[PDB]
């Protein structure tokens, strides 16, 4: 809970970009994957009605990414617009998409809605783990063609 | 003949009339008028109407061809029966018009005549119920009239401009309207007698106003909607006459809701106030600032904005120049406060969205006339500095600075006497007191803001506090030393130290050249970025030579107390303090005594290295630094004062002379002994000698450069030797080409080859080949074709082979240090292309001639030529080219690949279709490349993988799947960067197809 | 683990992921299908495998798995195309002869009956379908049935008898058995112990027994418990009911996307989304009413991706095949 008299208009404010890390990385040591490289590959993917990205609308936020490099496995948690969104699974096969295209293919990616930001979580969760349904979602060109235009980077 | 003449009739009337209409004309060339029209008298007596418009068409297409040649007798007859016949005819009269226009191309009829044929045809024929094309011959008779006799025209009186109202009120076509607006035009701007018909002229003109179009079936050929409302524009800003009706006209197209319309109107407007004054809009003037004002708060249109403003300027300009018009009353500065009182209310409300428009507004009206300014900021200001204390937020001090800021400008634009300034003495001290709060203030835009006005209230004339000035540097100080703010603050406060020191320069000799010197001698006896601010503060403040003249000692000590303490071991540092001096001799180049100065202490810079060497510190390469510091001294240099500093240095090195320079180095050959130390001191030279001005007039050219081809290859020395070969070059490229200058170039070819010859010193002969043919190549010196073509062979030697890939590096690029366009050193922009068209033969000749050992030295050189000259020669050679491109990225070289990969990248983007014929060779050497040891090597191969998406799908297609199976590798490579190139690419090459 | 897991093959031949692969009853040949629309069918000749005919067009989408007829004459394709192509060679090459429609979308699955005149298909439209085979390139449906809540993902007929068996995304099994008197088909049983969607079924070799992998990372043994059974359960209808007798867990990271029983040596292997192939046997004094099965080895990077599937060969003991999302097709050799 939050209280009424005290209100906060400073979060519009909050948004913010810093990406140099590129000294650590300047000699030839190797870099692992980190929370920040994942929010980088997700912050920017556009909501599929809004001229908003997810992480202008607090979809996708780098404290809700799990990541281990070396155990080789990336978990996000999205919070879709408003529990009864009918958009979550197309949110987060959009999200899929984006991940299974930019990260190496030993990289485990689980996308779930976040716990109890969503009506039908379980059932959304369900759908973004069967692989072979993704797939064939992807085979669908309407629905390629929604994907593609939200991991479009402009 | 008769008979001919009456079949060439019968035939026209039968529609074969092409013939005949030529074949009359032709007859009437050779031949009578009289005789043909009374053959066609005949047949226009007939009944018939088609009869007599087909006959009077074939006489007026004959009487335009005969045109001039044509009896004063002749002309008045024909002139009669033209008017008879159309009084009779009904639809005949189109016809006829036709050879009244005829008719009134002629110059040869009385005055009477003239003046009734265009008065006939008003009265008689309705101008409105006519055809557009017949319309269009008819305001073509007007204004052939008025070119031929405008004194009969004149003497017609108002009757003639009221008769012609009424032929153009009712016409829609634009090729006639350009024409009727014409006749207007040239009724106002020839002093043509308009009667009471002033209003009756404007109104037809006026209804037509804003209407644009276009016709489809003829869009070219139909006169455009902007030639059509330029037009009106030229009539309706033509005379004050219409003042009385136009400004409100324009008042009511200015609040109509549209757009289009808002635009015309202003503009048109603008170009009233050109020709209007101050009683014509002195009735309507309340009114129009009214609508003004409304649109510069409600438009989204920043052009309406921008006219608008624009209006504003043009109107208080037309009041402004008649205050000295009136001598009896001036009711123009009064309308100036109407808009004052209108806006405070609107100034003073904290709402800031509001504010902004109205503050351009009035700017626009300020920035009209001296007068109007002196009178609007001097009432805008006090009510700007109570509402800067008023509003305690930073953003809002920051505008109402930022509006200020535009009327301080103003105040400098035009007036420059001290009228202006005894108001704004009043406030003064009240802006100062602004200025320092936006530098106290921790914003670091309203800190900008305020460095902005600083600079304005010191470019001022008049006079300010010498405490303001004490207080300014102070500031300017604090800023150029503090470090936790972002960069630009203190660049910008760098900048404007400059720029007020070379106005006041006591307040920066006062108030900043002592802490500097202070601070100087605190970091002497992290430490770095310390050094940077003291240093680039002293370098910035360098604008006034009395500056100058303290600044450079300063910078001298620092120098030589860099050797005696522990600063000479950091060479980085030592490295700034010449960067700061080189800046010091940059900016000293303007004030002919300033770099006078300033290379009056070059000589005891050349004299704290000669004491380097007298010894048995600085790093070899600071050397350079120093050395290219000396160049900005020499450059912008008087003659008398080159020879005098040339017989100075010239006979240093080359006897040993140190008279000028001080007593301490005496404790000297360079050129004979063989000693490390004075060796090195060379490079100096090269900044010297070789940054003089053209006309050098030095007094031994021979023996300087005949010691120096001994001292490039004899010695042997890793850098020493090539010093001596990048002087000798510099003053070769520079010599002019007399009976001397080949000389040079016989011992530069004499020592190379024997260099070359012997087994001991090859490089050191290879490095004076090098810069030697640098220098021919930049000249495009004959000599060059032979030494060119000499590393052409050289490519083909073990030894030299990589050291000839070098040399071919170094001619493709520009150096600093040498020879350069503001280094005095004659260049010429075309190279690349010239040297390019000789490489390619011998180049591509020789690879392919190559053994398998040594042929890949040939694509080396190839690619550092290739790479290097990025310009449109190398799209048409590249079908041919680019083969060896490919190969030239399987290289081992990481310097080759890197650049190849530079240079293809483009390509892809701006020719695709030559690239496209390369796919399967272009993808799998990207591919090879994107899994190099080097970081960056990786990274542009991915990029171009990235770019190879831009080409048409049909010839990627095949390659997709095997092209993301690969970039999967190096999604997962050891660094961050390579994997966000990965992302990009592999990203793109899957939305290849749908 | 004191068995071992050896790589006797490597195949490439599909681009892109490649979901199914089946052996030929005769053991010499295997078939695969992808991603890429096209059915590959690889003949061993010496020692060498390679591919002796390449089938396209016969599908516009993802061809999910294929399976042989009892008899080495006819193919069948499942394909996301809604259809189930049957290819035989009757022009000396193989053609797709018939095409099986009416699943409203993906087809997940199809089996063969153990006579080779049953053909049952399976698709995400929650339904199965039930097809019996009159005279050659001809097939006729026999019943279309859906018990199941949600996409159905695999079809598996009984070795012994003419039952099916189905597996669901909504974690459940169901067999069917065509009744008596009517000779219509229905449901016999319904399986629920998996907490979440089964992917792969196979039956013990006499087919009193079953194997089910599915997405909670276990697999589980069922019993067939016939009525008036010794064990102390017992069935309210007259119908046989299946019991989860065993419970593997612990042993996969990931989903289980397919499971195979042999019936030469009763081995298990699991193919997991860990990129894991494990084989499991059952213990020497393993009750039949709690049997034990433990893993003898396993080789956790048989792929670079997700194992999709793996089957043992019919004539050739120990040898094992497998595909994956990595693009390889995958010969093995287990030696306990």
């Amino acid at each position: 809970p939050t209280e009424i008299e005290n209100i906060n208009p400073n979060v519009y404010d909050r948004i913010k970009e810093r990406v140099l890390t590129a000294n650590e990385e300047d000699e030839n040591v190797p870099d692992p994957f980190d929370k920040r490289e994942i929010f980088d590959l997700i912050r920017n993917i556009n909501d599929p009605e809004h001229p908003l990205t997810l992480e202008e609308l607090h979809v996708v936020q780098e404290d809700l990414i799990r990541i281990n490099d070396s155990q080789n496995s990336v978990h996000i948690s999205f919070t879709p617009t408003i529990p009864h969104c009918s958009m979550a699974t197309l949110i987060g096969l959009s999200i899929r998409v984006k991940l299974l295209r930019s990260l190496p293919p030993r990289f485990k990616v689980t996308v779930e809605i976040t716990p109890g930001t969503h009506a039908s979580e379980l059932a959304v969760n369900k759908q973004l783990a069967d692989k072979e349904r993704v797939a064939a979602a992807l085979e669908n060109n309407h629905l390629a063609e929604v994907i593609n235009q939200c991991i479009a980077a402009k | 003949p008769m008979g001919a003449l009456c079949g060439l009739v019968q035939d026209f009337v039968m529609g074969q009339q092409e013939g005949p209409a030529d074949q009359v004309a032709a007859d009437v060339k050779s031949g009578t008028v009289l005789q043909v029209v009374e053959a066609l008298g005949s047949s226009l007596e007939n009944a018939e109407p088609r009869t007599r418009a087909r006959g009077a068409q074939l006489l007026s297409q004959v009487l335009l061809q005969c045109h001039s040649l044509l009896s004063e007798k002749e002309v008045v007859h024909l002139i009669l029966f033209y008017e008879n016949r159309l009084k009779d005819h009904h639809l005949v009269v189109p016809s006829v018009l036709q050879g009244l226009r005829a008719l009134s191309m002629s110059v040869a009829l009385p005055p009477g005549l003239a003046v009734s044929v265009l008065k006939a045809i008003f009265q008689e024929v309705h101008v409105q119920s006519l055809l557009q094309v017949d319309r269009h011959t008819v305001f073509s008779i007007i204004t052939n009239f008025m070119r031929s006799r405008e004194e009969e025209l004149k003497g017609l009186g108002a009757d003639f401009t009221f008769g012609f109202i009424q032929v153009m009120d009712g016409e829609k076509d634009p090729r006639n309207l350009l024409l009727a607006f014409r006749i207007v035009h040239d009724l106002i701007s020839k002093d043509y007698s308009l009667g009471p018909f002033v209003e009756e002229l404007f109104e037809v003109t006026s209804c037509y106003f804003p209407i644009d179009f276009t016709p489809p079936p003829n869009d070219p050929y139909g006169i455009q909607r902007e030639d059509l409302i330029l037009s009106l524009r030229a009539v309706l800003a033509s005379t004050p006459r219409f003042a009385e009706f136009l400004l409100p006209l324009l008042i009511e197209k200015v609040d109509s809701e549209i757009l289009s319309a808002k635009l015309d109107s202003l503009q048109t407007l603008n170009a009233c106030c050109a020709v209007y004054g101050q009683k014509e809009l002195k009735d309507f003037l309340p009114s129009l600032w009214a609508s003004i004002r409304r649109e510069v708060f409600q438009t989204a249109s920043e052009r309406v904005e921008a006219e608008g403003l624009a209006a504003l300027h043009s109107l208080t300009a037309c009041l402004s120049c008649s205050v000295l018009r009136a001598d009896a009353e001036d009711l123009l500065g009064s309308f100036l406060s109407n808009i004052l009182q209108d806006c405070r209310h609107h100034l003073c409300e904290p709402d800031m969205k509001l504010v902004w428009p109205s503050a351009k507004l009035l700017q626009a009206a300020a920035g009209a006339s001296a007068r109007a300014c002196e009178h609007l900021t001097s009432n805008v200001l006090p009510l700007l500095l109570e509402q800067f204390h008023k509003h305690s937020q930073s953003n809002q001090r920051r505008t109402i600075l930022e509006m200020i800021l535009g009327f301080l400008k103003l105040q400098q634009k035009w007036s420059y006497e001290d009228r202006d300034e005894r108001p704004l003495s009043s406030f003064k001290d009240q802006l100062c007191s602004l200025v320092f709060m936006a530098l106290t203030d921790p914003s670091t835009q309203l800190q900008l803001v305020g460095i902005r006005t600083l600079t304005v209230l010191g470019a001022q004339p008049g006079l300010l506090s010498a405490e303001d000035l004490e207080l300014a540097v102070g500031h300017l100080y604090r800023l150029t030393f503090l470090e936790e703010d972002s960069q630009s603050c203190r660049v910008a406060a760098l900048e404007a130290s400059g720029t007020l020191a070379t106005l006041y320069p006591g307040a920066f000799s006062r108030h900043l050249l002592p802490k500097l010197a202070e601070e100087l001698h605190k970091g002497e006896s992290t430490k770095c970025s310390r050094h940077f601010r003291c240093l680039q503060a002293l370098s910035a403040v360098s604008t006034h030579p009395s500056i100058v003249k303290e600044t450079l000692p300063l910078l001298l000590q620092h120098l030589c107390q860099a050797n005696k303490g522990n600063m000479v071991t950091e060479s980085s540092e030592v490295v700034a303090v010449c960067q700061s001096l080189q800046q010091v001799a940059e900016k000293c180049q303007q004030d002919p005594e300033s770099y006078w100065y300033f290379h009056k202490t070059a000589v005891p810079c050349l004299f704290a290295l000669a004491v380097q060497a007298s010894m048995p510190l600085l790093e070899d390469e600071v050397l350079a630094a120093l050395a290219s510091v000396i160049g900005t001294a020499t450059t912008h240099l008087s003659p008398e004062l080159a020879a005098q500093s040339v017989t100075c240095i010239v006979p240093l090195f080359l006897d040993g002379n140190t008279s000028f320079l001080p007593e301490n180095s005496f404790p000297f050959q360079p050129f004979q002994d063989g000693s490390s130390g004075q060796r090195r001191l060379v490079a100096l030279l090269t900044a010297f000698v070789c940054s003089l001005p053209r006309n050098v007039e030095i007094p031994q050219l021979n023996r300087l450069m005949r010691e120096l081809l001994k001292q490039s290859c004899g010695h042997s020395c890793p850098f020493s030797s090539t010093a001596a070969t990048k002087c000798f070059a510099g003053l070769l490229n520079k010599q002019p080409p007399g009976q001397q200058l080949e000389e040079f170039l016989q011992l530069a070819v004499g020592t190379v080859e024997a260099g070359l010859a012997s087994e001991s010193s090859r490089d050191q002969a290879f490095t004076l080949l090098l810069w030697v043919t640098k220098a021919l190549v930049l000249r495009y010196h004959p000599l060059s074709a032979c030494l060119t073509t000499r590393l052409m062979g050289l490519l083909s030697d073990p030894e030299l082979g990589c050291a000839a890939a070098d040399g071919f590096s170094l001619l493709m690029s520009d150096c600093t240090d040498v020879l350069t366009r503001a280094g005095h050193a004659d260049v010429r922009i075309m190279f690349r292309q010239r040297f390019f068209t000789d490489n390619v033969p011998a180049l591509v000749q020789g690879f392919h001639a190559a053994p398998q050992d040594v042929k890949p030295n040939y694509l080396k050189g190839l690619s550092h030529v290739l790479n290097r000259l990025p310009k449109p020669v190398l799209l048409p050679e590249l079908p041919t080219l680019l083969s060896l491109l490919l190969e030239a990225l399987s290289c081992p070289d990481s310097v080759v690949q890197l650049s190849t990969l530079s240079c293809l990248q483009p390509l892809l983007l701006e020719a695709p279709q030559i690239m496209s014929l390369h796919v399967d060779t272009l993808v799998t050497k990207f591919l090879n490349l994107s899994s190099s040891y080097s970081m960056a090597v990786r990274i542009a191969a991915l990029q171009c993988m990235h770019a190879l998406t831009r080409l048409p799908t049909s010839v990627l297609l095949p390659y997709k799947s095997q092209v993301i199976r690969a970039l999967a590798k190096p999604l997962d490579d050891k660094k961050r960067l390579v994997r966000k190139e990965a992302v990009s690419a592999r990203g793109e090459w899957f939305l290849l197809g749908s | 683990g004191r068995g071992r897991l050896i790589l006797e093959h490597t195949l490439q031949g599909h681009k892109g992921r490649i979901w199914g692969v089946a052996w030929h009853p005769k053991g010499n040949v295997f078939a695969s299908c992808g991603e890429d629309k096209a059915i590959r069918i690889w003949s061993l000749t010496g020692n060498t495998w390679s591919t002796k005919t390449i089938l396209s067009d016969g599908h516009k989408r993802t061809i999910r798995e294929i399976r042989w007829s009892p008899c080495g004459q006819y193919l069948a394709s499942a394909s996301f195309d809604a259809t189930t192509a049957i290819w035989s060679k009757s022009s000396g090459e193989f053609e797709c002869n018939a095409t099986l429609e009416g699943h409203e979308n993906e087809v997940k699955s199809v089996s063969w009956s153990r006579s080779g005149g049953l053909l049952a298909t399976c698709s995400r439209d929650k339904s199965v379908w039930i097809w019996e085979v009159a005279g050659d390139d001809e097939f006729e449906c026999a019943a279309v049935l859906n018990p199941h809540t949600q996409d159905v993902k695999r079809v598996v007929w009984h070795p012994t008898k003419d039952i099916l068996a189905s597996a669901s995304y909504d974690n459940t099994i169901k067999m069917f058995a065509e009744e008596p008197i009517d000779n219509d088909w229905d449901c016999t049983a319904t399986l629920t112990s998996h907490t979440s969607t089964v992917w792969g079924i196979d039956f013990d070799a006499d087919g009193e027994r079953l194997v089910s992998c599915s997405d909670d990372t276990t697999i589980k043994i069922w019993r067939a418990y016939h009525p008036g059974n010794t064990a102390g359960v017992a069935t309210p209808d007259q119908q046989t009911v299946w019991k989860c007798v065993c419970t593997v867990s612990g042993q996969h990271s990931r989903a289980i996307y397919d499971v195979s029983w042999c019936k030469l040596t009763g081995l298990i292997a699991t193919a997991c989304g860990d990129d894991g192939i494990r084989i499991f046997k059952e213990s020497s004094d393993s009750k039949p009413d709690e049997p034990t099965f433990e893993q003898i080895t396993a080789e956790e990077g048989a792929h670079d991706q997700d194992v999709n599937s793996v089957q043992w060969n019919p004539v050739v003991a120990g040898q094992l095949i497998s595909c994956s999302d990595d693009g390889t097709i995958k010969i093995w050799k287990v030696t306990e």
